[PDB]
């Protein structure tokens, strides 16, 4: 049923984006409003293969009743296939509006819950009182960045037309794409190396270590180059171009 | 709901990201700059604030001597902040253009759909209701052409703004690290004048 | 000890404690290699890089099946079948279909080369400020007190190693802001004064080690009855 | 449609790298500490109004 005022001349309604959504029915002059039926997209949710094969379902910004503990509805949509609980961890599969998904033991089950954003602590602030620390630690932590990708050339004929002269002499007339195309991909190339020639040239002197491997009780033997060895790597770096691979 | 466009929910929560700052603004008050490094320690506020001029080249009893006349200068440069934010027209115009882009794409997006391309109709149950299989191909394929590229056309410009708004979120992520859990020296980053606090 | 006393602490504390650190350190260097190895998704981000080639290159080796309404998607088949004039209206929808998927190609490539740029930008800012000096931008070069930095070469990027200090087993304290004695007030040079209960002493920033207060660490300038907390105890010389 | 190709997955994909990466950049700047500190019940901070 519609609550809009129609004149005694229209017969159809239209909305900003210009689609109907009023109509008369011309038997009895009665005018009732049109809407889409429901309709939003799916996901799965699981853990890796290797531990078990169940799974959840997720209809995205839909109602539970249009589709045991099948019936939990979130801000993000309806849930199939999780139970919920009052319990907060550190999130694992995010899921919507605070709302995160586990693989627990509780037998093994998946349960749905509210995100925790750490633990609760309370400094006691005094106008007196100071916290002095005694003692000390060292610690090392490692970051990575990347630098450069592959450089690629395409060729248009090749590509396009491979041999022949007839699609060759057809695609003449449509102008000089290619021309671009090859700039563009040479551009690319030139800042890959300039990318990494900025990163790693930054000394213009080679220098080396003493023989004498002694600094006054600490290790670089881990980072240093290994001599055994023919690409001369240290073993950090033997690990690091092991684990990538294609 | 618009023609298979969707809009998706953010993880975080504007209670969660309301909860984060009262918790970094509690620990700046409470420990100062000790507990961005390791874990927090107590002290005084106005020994935080001496030291703090300190770091900027004044001595502590500059601050010890004038306490009460500092307090009242924060306190109405602290008050006269949302007065100047209330009465500025275009003070939040920045957040404000990011909604204004979004909802234009979007808006040119649904009403690409109302175009011909060249065609005896734009809608589909028209064509299928008047005509037969063999010639409705002809009409269905400039629809095709022309929906595709203006997807293609709006993927474009999203990647486009999501790279510019990236790099304006790596920026604010390096002035939170910098001058709220620190004292900066870099000059004209954390305000104008010699930074104290943020 | 040079970067300690860059950090506020004094050279003294280094040598007094140098197998602690060095043992330290030996056992923080050591676990970096397990840590590495265990960790499953440790260098995605090198992997990205090499996978989003990797697909885009079949994606654009893939296209070239499409007849994109055509009789087929094989032009030798066309020229052995058929003769020049009906031949252009084949070829023309093929021909178009490919410089698209070369346009669209050639755009991501330049979208992803922007992203890369900067990330060397980043990477190459990172190993002048971190690893040609010590820094003192808070959590650019790790999370703590930096100290020094160290660099390795991985496929497509670099790895750099953080060395920090982090203060442990802290301490309740009284402290004061200033000491009265014969009507003036007394300041400390560097450090802050502190009580264990019954004695007061003066103490640097980020190591306990109480002092002596002597005129030889504190300054007078002012008298006793400005400062809100003033505690009053005797001064030696 | 069919015919045509698989634009609709570099579509998604595409997106989909979208919607990561604005949580993702959300998630960098707001969570910076790992514990929820609280203020004393008393406000007195020497003067300082907050
Ligand atoms: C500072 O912390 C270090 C690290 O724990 C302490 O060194 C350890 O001390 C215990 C106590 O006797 C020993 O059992 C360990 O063998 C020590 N570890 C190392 C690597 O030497 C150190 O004692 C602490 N200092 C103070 C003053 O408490
Ligand atoms: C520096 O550290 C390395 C790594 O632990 C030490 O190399 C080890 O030396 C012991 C004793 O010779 C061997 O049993 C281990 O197999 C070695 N490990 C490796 C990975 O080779 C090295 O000895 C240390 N340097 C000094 C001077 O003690
Ligand atoms: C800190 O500042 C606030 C803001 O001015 C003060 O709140 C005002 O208090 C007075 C006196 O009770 C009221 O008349 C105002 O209406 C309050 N303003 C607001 C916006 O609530 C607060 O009193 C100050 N704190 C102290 C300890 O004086
Ligand atoms: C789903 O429909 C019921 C039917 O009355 C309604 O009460 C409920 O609010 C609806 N849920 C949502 C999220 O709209
Ligand atoms: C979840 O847990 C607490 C525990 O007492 C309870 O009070 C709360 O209302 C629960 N929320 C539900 C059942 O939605
Ligand atoms: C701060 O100092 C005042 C003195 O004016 C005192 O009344 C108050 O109790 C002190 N704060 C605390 C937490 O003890
Ligand atoms: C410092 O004092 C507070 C208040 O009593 C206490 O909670 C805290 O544990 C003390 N610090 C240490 C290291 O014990
Ligand atoms: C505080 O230090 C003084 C100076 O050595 C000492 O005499 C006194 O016993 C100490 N008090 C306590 C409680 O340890
Ligand atoms: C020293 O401090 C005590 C306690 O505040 C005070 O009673 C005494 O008068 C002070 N000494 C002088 C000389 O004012």
């Amino acid at each position: 049923e519609s609550n809009k005022k129609f004149l005694p001349f229209q017969q159809f309604g239209r909305d900003i984006a210009d689609t109907t959504d009023a109509v008369r029915d011309p038997q009895t002059l009665e005018i009732l409003d049109i809407t889409p039926c429901s309709f939003g997209g799916v996901s799965v949710i699981t853990p890796g293969t290797n531990t078990s094969n169940q799974v959840a379902v997720l209809y995205q910004g839909v109602n539970c009743t249009e589709v045991g503990s099948n019936v939990f509805q979130t801000r993000a949509g309806c849930l199939i296939g999780a139970e919920y609980v009052n319990n907060s961890y550190e999130c694992d599969i995010p899921i919507g509006a605070g709302i995160c998904a586990s693989y627990q033991t509780q037998s093994q089950s998946i349960i749905a819950y509210t995100m925790s954003l750490g633990a609760e602590n309370s400094v006691a602030y005094s106008n007196n009182s100071i916290a002095i620390p005694t003692n000390f630690t060292i610690s090392v932590t490692t970051e990575i960045l990347p630098v450069s990708m592959t450089k690629t050339s395409v060729d248009c004929t090749m590509y396009i037309c491979g041999d022949s002269t007839e699609c060759s002499n057809l695609l003449l007339q449509y102008g000089s794409f290619c021309t671009q195309l090859k700039r563009a991909l040479t551009g690319i190339a030139v800042e890959q190396d300039k990318n990494t020639q900025e990163v790693f040239a930054q000394v213009k002197q080679i220098y080396k270590t003493p023989p004498i491997k002694y600094f006054g009780g600490f290790n670089f033997s881990q980072i240093l180059p290994d001599p055994s060895k023919p690409s001369k790597r240290s073993p950090i770096e033997d690990l690091l171009f092991n684990k990538v691979t294609l | 709901k618009f023609n298979g466009l969707t809009v998706l929910p953010p993880l975080l929560t504007d209670e969660m990201i309301a909860q984060y700052t009262s918790a970094l603004l509690a620990g700046t008050i409470t420990s100062g700059w000790t507990f961005g490094a390791g874990p927090a320690l107590q002290i005084p506020f106005p020994m935080q604030m001496a030291y703090r001029f300190n770091g900027i080249g004044v001595t502590q009893n500059v601050l010890y001597e004038n306490q009460k006349l500092i307090a009242n200068q924060f306190n109405s440069a602290i008050g006269k902040i949302q007065d100047s934010l209330s009465s500025t027209p275009s003070a939040l115009g920045k957040l404000q253009d990011v909604v204004n882009h979004n909802a234009q794409a979007l808006n040119t997006l649904v009403k690409q759909l109302s175009s011909k391309f060249g065609a005896i109709s734009s809608v589909l149950n028209d064509i299928l209701s008047r005509l037969d299989p063999p010639e409705a191909e002809v009409q269905i394929d400039r629809l095709i052409t022309g929906r595709l590229q203006s997807l293609q056309t709006y993927v474009t410009q999203q990647l486009i703004r999501a790279a510019e708004i990236r790099a304006s979120a790596n920026l604010a992520a390096t002035k939170m690290s910098e001058c709220v859990l620190g004292q900066s020296k870099r000059v004209d980053f954390c305000g104008k004048g010699y930074h104290l606090m943020s | 000890a040079y970067r300690f006393n860059g950090i506020g602490v004094t050279q003294n504390v280094l040598y007094e404690n140098q197998k602690l650190i060095a043992n330290q350190f030996n056992s923080a260097i050591g676990k970096i290699q397990d840590s590495l190895s265990s960790t499953p998704s440790a260098l995605g981000k090198l992997q990205d890089v090499v996978n989003h080639n990797a697909q885009a290159l079949n994606t654009l080796v893939k296209q070239l099946s499409s007849k994109f309404g055509a009789i087929s998607s094989v032009l030798n088949d066309i020229l052995s079948r058929l003769d020049p004039p009906e031949a252009e209206v084949q070829i023309d929808r093929l021909i178009t279909g490919r410089l698209q998927s070369l346009q669209t190609y050639v755009t991501q490539q330049l979208i992803r080369a922007a992203e890369i740029r900067a990330s060397a930008n980043l990477a190459a800012t990172k190993m002048s400020e971190c690893v040609l000096g010590q820094s003192k931008r808070v959590d650019f070069c790790g999370k703590g007190y930096h100290l020094m930095s160290f660099p390795q070469s991985a496929p497509h990027g670099v790895v750099f190693l953080h060395v920090t200090y982090v203060p442990a087993q802290e301490k309740n304290f009284t402290t004061a802001p200033a000491i009265c004695h014969d009507g003036k007030a007394h300041f400390p040079r560097e450090g802050v004064f502190v009580s264990n209960g019954t004695h007061w002493f003066v103490t640097q920033r980020n190591f306990y080690e109480p002092q002596i207060i002597t005129t030889d660490n504190t300054f007078v300038s002012g008298n006793c009855d400005v400062v809100i907390g003033i505690v009053n105890n005797t001064v030696y010389d």
